[PDB]
DNA sequence: CGTTAATTAACG
DNA sequence: CGTTAATTAACG
DNA sequence: CGTTAATTAACG
DNA sequence: GTTAATTAACG
DNA sequence: GTTAATTAACG
DNA sequence: CGTTAATTAACG
């Protein structure tokens, strides 16, 4: 169920 | 916390 | 599919 | 008529 | 704590 | 090989 | 709140 | 412009 | 803590 990558640090 | 998918 | 809010 | 390697956001 | 499958990077 | 401004998540 | 890497801005 | 996904809202 | 309302970032 994972979606899009989070914004990077 | 974050919503369950 | 969209991602996180901006 | 793009698959493999690497990454990461899901979970109970 | 830490695997899983989806996503993303890589190659081109 | 352009460089700084602005934004981002992580941390405990 | 602060840090440092990433991303956006600038023209 | 529409749709799926995320985020905000409600008490 | 449940559920729908409202928003917004996907596409091309
Ligand atoms: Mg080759
Ligand atoms: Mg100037
Ligand atoms: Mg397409
Ligand atoms: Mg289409």
């Amino acid at each position: 169920k994972r979606g899009r990558g989070r914004p990077r640090k | 916390g974050r919503p369950r998918k | 599919k969209r991602g996180r809010g901006r």
